[PDB]
C-alpha cells in the first residue's frame, strides 16, 4: 500500500489484483528487418478497463 | 506523459548494436505539451521485473 | 463500537475535519448531518443490546 | 497559463517544527488529524514509506 507500513498482522484489503487462476498474454515482439501491419490490430491493440 | 504525434507503425532499436531500421515511435522535435516526466532506476542484472 | 467512527454512512468522508476544510459552510452541513445520523443510529443499537 | 507543472506552490507551512510533547494538528502527506508526537528510533521504513 502506497506509503503505509503495516507490522505483524493480517490485513483485509480491497484493491486491484489479478484473478487467482488466470493466465497471461505474451505481447512481446522481436523484429529483424521488416515492420508488419497485422501486428497493429485489436489482437495486439488491447483494452484498459481497471 | 505527454501528447505525442504517434507513428502508424511504431518500433524500437536496441541501443547495444544498431539494427537496419531506426527507433521511431514519434516525430515530435518541438517539445510538445506534457503532464508528467520522471526517471527511475532498476537493477541491471535482475531477471524478472513486474 | 469504536470502529463505527470510521464509516462514511453516505457522507464523503468519515472525518469531521476533511469536511470542514474542503466544503463551504452551506455544503458542509449536509455531510455533517449524515455523519450525525449514522453515529446516533450506532449508539441506539448498542444501547438496546446492553 | 493554467495547464502544466511549473506551479507557484504557496504551501501552508512545511515548517521544520515537529514539537514533541503537546497536542498539535497535523497534515502529514495528505492525512489530517490531531495528536501528541513523541520521538523514537524505528528500523522499518523503506524508502517508499
Ligand atoms: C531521463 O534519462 C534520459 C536518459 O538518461 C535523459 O535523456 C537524455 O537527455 C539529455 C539531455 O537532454 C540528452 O543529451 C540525451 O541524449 C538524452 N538521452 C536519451 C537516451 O534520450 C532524460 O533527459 C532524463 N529525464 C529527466 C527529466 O532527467
Ligand atoms: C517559498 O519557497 C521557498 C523555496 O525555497 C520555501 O523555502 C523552502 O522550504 C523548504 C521546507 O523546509 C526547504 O526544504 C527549502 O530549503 C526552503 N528553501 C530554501 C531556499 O531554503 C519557502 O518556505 C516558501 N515561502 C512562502 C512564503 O511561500
Ligand atoms: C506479532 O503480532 C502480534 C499481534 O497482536 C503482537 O502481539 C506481537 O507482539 C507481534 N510480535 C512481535 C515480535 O512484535
Ligand atoms: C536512420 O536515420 C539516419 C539519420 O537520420 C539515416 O541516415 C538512416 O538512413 C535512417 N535509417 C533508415 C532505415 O531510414
Ligand atoms: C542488484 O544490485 C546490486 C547492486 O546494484 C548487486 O550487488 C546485485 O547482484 C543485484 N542483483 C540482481 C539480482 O540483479
Amino acid at each position: 500500500v502506497l506509503n503505509r507500513v503495516y507490522l505483524n498482522t493480517t490485513l483485509l484489503f480491497t484493491g486491484y489484483f489479478p484473478k487467482s487462476g488466470a493466465n497471461f498474454r505474451d505481447l512481446a515482439l522481436k523484429g529483424s528487418k521488416y515492420l508488419s501491419t497485422l501486428w497493429y490490430k485489436p489482437p495486439f491493440l488491447s483494452d484498459f478497463n481497471n | 506523459a505527454c501528447q505525442y504525434t504517434m507513428c502508424e507503425y511504431p518500433h524500437t532499436v536496441c541501443k547495444s548494436k544498431g539494427s537496419i531500421r531506426n527507433e521511431s515511435w514519434h516525430i515530435d522535435s518541438s517539445e510538445p505539451l506534457c503532464l508528467f516526466k520522471k526517471n527511475f532506476t532498476y537493477n541491471v542484472s535482475a531477471d524478472w521485473l513486474y | 463500537l469504536l470502529q463505527q467512527l470510521f464509516n462514511k454512512f453516505g457522507a464523503i468522508s468519515s472525518s469531521l475535519q476533511e469536511i470542514l476544510s474542503r466544503l463551504d459552510p452551506p455544503e458542509a452541513q449536509v455531510q455533517i448531518d449524515r455523519l450525525i445520523n449514522g453515529r446516533l443510529t450506532a449508539l441506539n443499537a448498542y444501547v438496546s443490546q446492553q | 497559463i493554467n495547464s502544466g507543472t511549473t506551479c507557484s506552490n504557496d504551501l501552508l507551512y512545511s515548517n521544520t517544527e515537529v514539537s514533541t510533547g503537546v497536542c498539535v494538528n497535523y497534515d502529514l502527506y495528505g492525512i489530517t488529524g490531531q495528536g501528541i508526537f513523541k520521538e523514537v528510533s524505528a528500523a522499518y521504513y523503506n524508502n517508499w514509506q
